[PDB]
């Protein structure tokens, strides 16, 4: 346990941000926060850096109390999201600023810089003031400089937003293998949940400073615990279901959009509960119904397309009147009627594929 | 457009420097009086040359002015900086005493500090110059470095404190270069003013540091000989060249 | 050892004082001050610091004695002290010589422009009150040389110690106002040279100076009377070193030192052994030097005790009309 | 923390050294009885500050302070577009203007005093310059006249107003300014909304530091101007040195501080 | 033709940053700019705007030359990407600041603004200074400020990068309204690829300074022109290719990867030729072979396996030592078959699926 967050509390002119908070973070470890764009994120990883103290609470690392010593007495470096850079030098004295100032030999500070600023691909901008340069130019300049050191715990805010995809993919794969050489612990915070669910090991969801769901990238995924963590993670569709009978142990039945069907319970349940089934997109099948007769499958009318690049989302209408947010892949040279619009349709799920929350 | 600007900025140089030119052409008038032209002599500089007892109060001055304004300037910065930043019990009383300062009718200051020099021993002279000289010149570097201060990004500080940096160098790499010129204005306004003191100094100085200013304005009796005039054009030369030079070789 | 002299800056020649230190082993440390108030004050405040020789007024020179400022001269030692007119030696602010010794004087009186006002047309103090000369008179910035003129003009003594006496003199001053065009803060032939104001008080001196610049400013003797001043040469009574400075005294008092100090600044010298050897034209200018009755039978600024503040009140009243 | 507490013990005691002790003396004599022959003696009087209700001190202050805002005013209206105008030139060329601006104010304020009476004055060298080549028949008096104290004051404060507005403009953020412009503003609506309430630390050092000292100045405008109209200056000087009363002249000085201070609110 | 860029050429500090550029932007049209971070696109939207004069060439807006007519003059409107926010103002006056600029009567100056920022869902942060905000409340409030203006060309500079997902979807959707219903021209620069496939009209692909390729969202993602575009735009597999001889036209016998297949080639070839085919990675099936005899595929092992969400990247190595991709839904989860690990398979494409190049 590297570091320990128990009762911290703070308060911003009166109002509160962080209530109650208790976390903990190990060695060797890639620790990814999301939230819904304002909760607290940056307020969190200045409280474990140096920056403004708290109220109530403990921080403790290394089995150490740290909560009243101030920066520069804490083996942690953080990437900011406003590019915190010193406008009165070059590339190069800003990412040489962290080794000079721990009294670094002065033969290996350029070769370091060096090694840094080839693996930011940034090796011919090593004599040109920050006024001089691009957003992601200035960006992967603070992740250089925050990288050179060798931190124990490296704090990164957005630090891949103002790349193109070609080079994030190159920068995930440069900071996975730092970790994986060298040991270490990595605390980061992004909005791109498919980034995210690829590159790390534990995700932590957040809503106004109360911890909402704490697992491992498939959980996040495959079983919400919350309602809020199920819609918000990616795109769902949540239907409303009535139980009748229990079938069996793990079977039950229940009357969900009016249709009666065989759904998976793994708890306590009573005929006369409302539950909610949670689908996804691509769990979904359509299939075309040009008879009148309608039989094992829900009836609607699909409305229009999208094409957001390798998938072809679909909406189609119910005769409730409720989306459904149908989706699959787009093969276009398929001639065999990938696409028709304005047409009775039906669509189905596959049993024991949904998930099932009271 | 172009033109009324350039007729503006040369119009008040035009101001600040034609009776500069008029004193170097005075310099080798005949005439005690200049306010007309009768002849060319180099009189005056051969005078100038010889007198040996207005060298040293121009030298004494220099040596004044250099250490006075060195000093406040330091001392000023360093106060600045502990007004915006730092947290300490009272700066009310810190701040009412330059205001003090600045606004002793200057007759009054030339008797309390010399009663106090008398009471504690400090011997008159040197040291004595200087210590008046440094409590005034305080007040307008404070000023100007609170006024270039004020509007600074924190986000800087944050980011340094951050990579680990003491008081020292966080103050010095982050602060002072991006705050310089105003430590340059407050270097020049307390040079120039320790060169137009006849009150305090006076009085604060002992028999044998005489200074510049007081010969000029004890000079009224008899008039003013073009002889500081000779004095003046030197000086200015000298300023000149100084400057050219450390242009030319650096920056 | 050493001498230490407090002066005017320019008063003594440089060079002069050279042959002083060869001619003897003394080298002088030089000290100059602004004006005699900052003199008195810095003189009875810091006692620790002892000065040699310090040249004082008629005013200062008075209220110095009697109170231990200032010391006997012992005269015996003096050789030269016959070179002095005797014209000068004895008056009512230093009884017997016995605390000063005479340097430099002069006098005030009315300068007059003749390129602009006819010299003939003013003859007295009252001509200055005259409605014509609106707008156009320089006077002295200093409370008892104005006070002086106005009571010349009424008839009293300049030292009157009388507060009614006063009065009259602050009532007529009162009238001269809408006349004044400027209180001279500098050198008095200044204001002259550049044409600001053709006629008003000056130093006989500063005019004989600004004709020897090509500027016509001639000085007539108003029929009240001349105001008088000198300065003297005296000892401070906290020195280290008297021998030196009463030596000091005695090189001053020689003809040809007189000379040349009476040729470098053009103000009057006390020497008679001395305005002989001068141009036969600058001894013989009847307003440098006036004729014996004028002197002898003339007003100095001497002390008057506790009526001084009088004075200065009612200057600062004045111009605050 | 021990650089900071070392910075502010120094800080404090040049402070209470230099500044605390003179100005208690000041106020004990304040409250004491003129004495000659030692200037001050043991004696408890009040009468020190109830001479002060003599319109006489009032009128004065009041002619003192119209001079210095006047002052004020006009080195900021002459000076502001000075430095906005030399903060467009390139980058290379602004410090050597800076220097030139003040490498005259590097000489003995006399002399330079001497210099402009020299050039002002009746026979002059403008007047003689401006007949010669034909108008002005009769010479232009200038001196001597409320206007040559305004004229003085500024030739000697003028750059204790350009260099804290310089500082202050050089600093300004270039994206903001690049902002107003594209959502449709014009250079006079930029002026007002945006320039002046990011530039007034500027203006409010400048026009402390051209005021307050202009009070002192009472010699520049005697030799500019006559001696006609009295100022605070030469009636503490007066008190001091020719009446010799030093507790009246401590208890002006009080009293005008204390005014001063308190009319800033 | 709204504006019309002919010959523009700009250079920084005597190096060519945009050497030569021909532009059209229509009326009604969502037009947006991709490129490799540091291309250009920045400057582009400078010189359309007032700032950052052209040294030469020549625009028109309708038809009139604004080439040196200055800023405050024309009427397009710009979002940053620095957050140009004033900081002695409030968010109130910052929104209002443009309203109040072109003298609108002052009845109407409150309504606006409330729209505004209901909007962008900042009713009650209306009296907050912007340096008590976040990052996506900051870039919120620097949206607000250009839209209610309405005007008649608006630039957005990455104005979508601090959400998160869920509030994103919402902007675009807001965005999408406001160009239906009142006729703004939009060109619009970001980087998030599937965001700019599903909301624009219009896509140019730049590469130091140069206009690659501009087409309708289809044909930048079906049918690539250059070989920058194609390994640009997504994840995409090139295979080397000589054709053998060619049969009936629109059909050609070639060897790939040493096996002999057909690729549907629609201009002249002669043999010998060396030929590109790009497959995109949803394009290719794997098939399993426990018998020995291979026959019609390629064979290769799997080597890892990634959990990206709703997919399950593969990369699979051949015999040769080439290293391909492959992609398939993953919440095909609770199956009976469909996990494996290292093992022997192989590939095999659909037939005239492929894109072929010189
Ligand atoms: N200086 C401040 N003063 C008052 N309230 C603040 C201050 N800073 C932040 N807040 C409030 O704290 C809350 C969240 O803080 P924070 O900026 O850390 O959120 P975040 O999720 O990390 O940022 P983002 O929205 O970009 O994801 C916001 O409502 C914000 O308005
Ligand atoms: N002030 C400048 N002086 C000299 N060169 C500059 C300057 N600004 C940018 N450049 C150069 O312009 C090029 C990039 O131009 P531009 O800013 O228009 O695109 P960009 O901002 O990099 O796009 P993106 O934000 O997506 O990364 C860089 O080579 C950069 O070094
Ligand atoms: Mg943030
Ligand atoms: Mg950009």
């Amino acid at each position: 346990p590297l570091v320990q967050l128990a009762g911290i509390r703070k308060c911003f002119d009166g109002k509160e941000v962080i209530p109650q908070l208790d976390l903990t973070i190990n060695n060797g470890e890639f620790l990814t926060l999301l939230g819904p764009s304002g909760c607290g994120k940056t307020t969190v990883l200045r409280l474990i850096a140096g920056l403004e103290t708290v109220d109530s609470g403990r921080i403790m690392l290394d089995n150490e109390d740290i909560t009243h010593v101030p920066a520069e007495n804490r083996y942690v470096n953080t990437v900011f999201q406003s590019y915190a850079l010193f406008p009165h030098m070059t590339v190069f004295e800003n990412v040489a600023f962290g080794l000079r100032m721990q009294k670094t030999p002065a033969a290996e500070i350029t070769p370091r810089v060096m090694e840094a600023l080839r693996m930011v691909q940034l090796e011919t901008f090593a004599q040109r003031k920050p006024h001089q340069l691009s957003g992601g130019q200035q960006q992967r300049v603070a992740i250089a400089r925050a990288v050179v050191n060798k931190p124990r715990l490296l704090l990164l805010d957005q630090s891949l937003s103002a790349l193109d995809y070609k080079l994030r993919k190159q920068m995930q794969n440069e900071l996975k293998a730092l970790q994986r050489k060298l040991g270490i612990t990595f605390v980061f915070v992004t909005h791109d949940q498919e980034e995210a669910l690829t590159m790390s090991d534990r995700i932590v969801v957040m809503r106004d400073g109360r911890i909402e769901q704490d697992g491992t990238p498939r959980e996040i995924y495959e079983e919400p615990k919350n309602l809020f963590v199920a819609g918000f993670i990616g795109e769902i569709n949540m239907f409303n279901a009535t139980v009748i009978e229990r079938l069996d142990e793990q079977r039950v039945r229940a009357n969900v959009e009016g249709r009666e069907c065989n759904i998976y319970v793994n708890f306590a349940v009573e005929p006369g509960q409302k539950l909610h089934v949670l689908l996804r997109p691509e769990d979904l099948r359509v299939e075309e119904i040009n008879d009148d007769n309608h039989a094992e499958g829900l009836i609607g009318y699909v409305r229009e397309r999208n094409y957001k690049g390798m998938t072809l989302e679909s909406v189609v209408e119910l005769e409730n009147g409720k989306m459904v947010m149908v989706s699959e892949f787009f093969n276009e040279d398929d001639p065999d009627f990938d696409h028709s619009l304005d047409q009775k349709m039906a669509i189905n799920w596959v049993e024991s594929w949904e998930v099932v929350l009271a | 457009g172009r033109l009324l600007r350039g007729g503006f900025m040369t119009a008040i140089y035009a101001y600040l420097y034609i009776p500069i030119i008029i004193l170097i052409v005075n310099s080798f008038n005949s005439s005690r009086f200049g306010i007309n032209w009768q002849g060319f002599t180099t009189k005056w500089y051969s005078l100038l040359m010889n007198n040996d007892s207005l060298l040293q109060a121009a030298q004494h001055s220099l040596t004044m002015a250099v250490f006075s304004a060195t000093f406040a300037t330091l001392i000023g910065s360093l106060t600045a900086v502990a007004l915006y930043r730092y947290r300490f019990r009272g700066k009310p009383f810190v701040s009412g005493m330059l205001f003090v300062v600045m606004m002793s009718p200057d007759i009054v200051m030339a008797i309390s500090l010399l009663v106090l020099f008398m009471l504690l021993g400090i011997q008159l002279g040197f040291w004595s110059l200087l210590f008046s000289h440094i409590t005034f010149c305080l007040p307008f570097v404070v000023v100007t470095v609170y006024s270039r201060l004020k509007g600074f990004d924190v986000r800087m500080l944050e980011a340094a404190k951050d990579l680990g940096a003491s008081e020292f160098t966080i103050l010095r790499k982050i602060i002072l270069p991006l705050a310089m010129p105003a430590v340059a204005a407050g270097w020049v306004l307390s040079f120039t003013l320790s060169m137009d003191d006849v009150v305090v100094s006076s009085f604060v100085t002992g028999p044998s540091y005489e200074i510049l200013p007081l010969k000029i304005y004890s000079m009224v009796k008899v008039g003013v000989s073009p002889e500081v005039n000779a004095l003046a054009t030197i000086l200015l030369v000298l300023s000149l060249v100084m400057v050219i030079a450390s242009q030319l070789i650096a920056r | 050892n050493t001498l230490y002299f407090y002066n005017w800056t320019e008063y003594v020649p440089p060079g002069l004082l050279e042959q002083f230190t060869k001619e003897t082993g003394i080298k002088v440390i030089y000290s100059t001050y602004e004006s005699n108030e900052t003199m008195y004050a810095k003189l009875k405040t810091y006692k620790d610091g002892a000065y040699d020789l310090v040249v004082p007024s008629t005013y200062y020179v008075d209220k110095m004695r009697k109170e231990g400022m200032i010391q006997k001269i012992d005269k015996s030692k003096l050789t030269n002290f016959s070179n002095l007119d005797p014209d000068m030696l004895n008056k009512p602010f230093d009884p017997n010589n016995d605390y000063s010794i005479p340097y430099i004087w002069g006098a005030t009186a009315i300068g007059v422009n003749g390129d602009a006002v006819d010299p003939k047309s003013v003859t007295s103090w009252a001509d200055l009150w005259k409605p014509e000369y609106k707008g156009s008179l320089l006077l002295t910035d200093d409370a008892r040389e104005v006070f002086q003129m106005a009571l010349r003009k009424l008839g009293y003594s300049g030292n009157t110690t009388d507060p009614k006496e006063i009065e009259a003199a602050y009532n007529e001053l009162k009238k001269l106002m809408p006349n004044v065009a400027a209180f001279n803060s500098d050198n008095p032939a200044n204001p002259y040279m550049e044409g600001e104001v053709n006629l008003g008080m000056i130093w006989n001196g500063s005019a004989f100076v600004a004709r020897q610049a090509g500027t016509p400013i001639d000085v007539v003797w108003p029929k009240e009377g001349g105001i008088f001043w000198m300065d003297s040469l005296a000892i401070p009574a906290n020195a280290k070193n008297k021998e030196g400075a009463l030596k000091l005294i005695n090189f001053l008092l020689r003809p040809d030192v007189a000379k040349q100090v009476a040729e470098t600044i053009g103000y009057p010298t006390p020497n008679l052994a001395a305005r002989k050897l001068l141009s036969p034209e600058v001894a013989n200018d009847k307003t440098l030097y006036p004729d014996a009755e004028t002197i002898k039978n003339g007003e100095w600024q001497n002390d008057v005790g506790a009526a001084s503040s009088i004075y200065e009140e009612y200057y600062q009243k004045l111009k605050a009309g | 923390t021990s650089f900071q507490n070392v910075v502010i013990v120094t800080i404090v005691g040049w402070l209470v050294l230099f500044v605390f002790l003179p100005n208690l003396m000041i106020i004990g004599t304040s409250f004491l009885t003129r004495d000659d022959a030692s200037f001050v003696k043991m004696v408890f009087t009040l009468d020190n500050y109830t001479r002060l209700l003599d319109p006489l001190y009032f009128e004065v202050l009041l002619h003192s302070l119209n001079m210095a805002l006047i002052a004020t005013l006009a080195c900021l209206v002459l000076g502001y577009p000075f430095a906005w105008f030399l903060a467009k030139l390139p980058h290379k060329v602004r410090p050597l203007l800076l220097f030139l601006l003040i490498v005259p104010f590097w000489t003995n304020s006399l002399i330079r005093i001497y210099g402009l009476k020299i050039f002002l004055s009746t026979k002059g060298y403008l007047n003689e310059f401006l007949l010669w080549l034909g108008v002005i028949d009769t010479p232009i008096r200038i001196m001597f006249t409320p206007s040559a104290v305004i004229i003085g004051l500024v030739y000697i404060l003028l750059p204790f107003m350009v260099m804290p507005l310089y500082s202050s403009i050089e600093k300004l953020d270039k994206p903001l300014l690049e902002a107003a412009r594209d959502l449709g503003a014009s250079k006079l609506q930029t002026f007002i909304r945006i320039i002046i309430p990011l530039t007034m630390p500027g203006i409010i050092a400048g026009c402390l530091l051209v005021m307050l000292p202009a009070m002192g100045l009472f010699y520049v405008s005697d030799l500019m101007g006559g001696a006609k109209n009295l100022l605070i200056g030469n009636v503490i000087k007066v008190q001091f040195l020719n009446i010799r009363d030093w507790p009246f002249g401590a208890a002006t000085s009080i009293t005008l501080t204390i005014v001063m201070g308190l009319m800033l609110l």
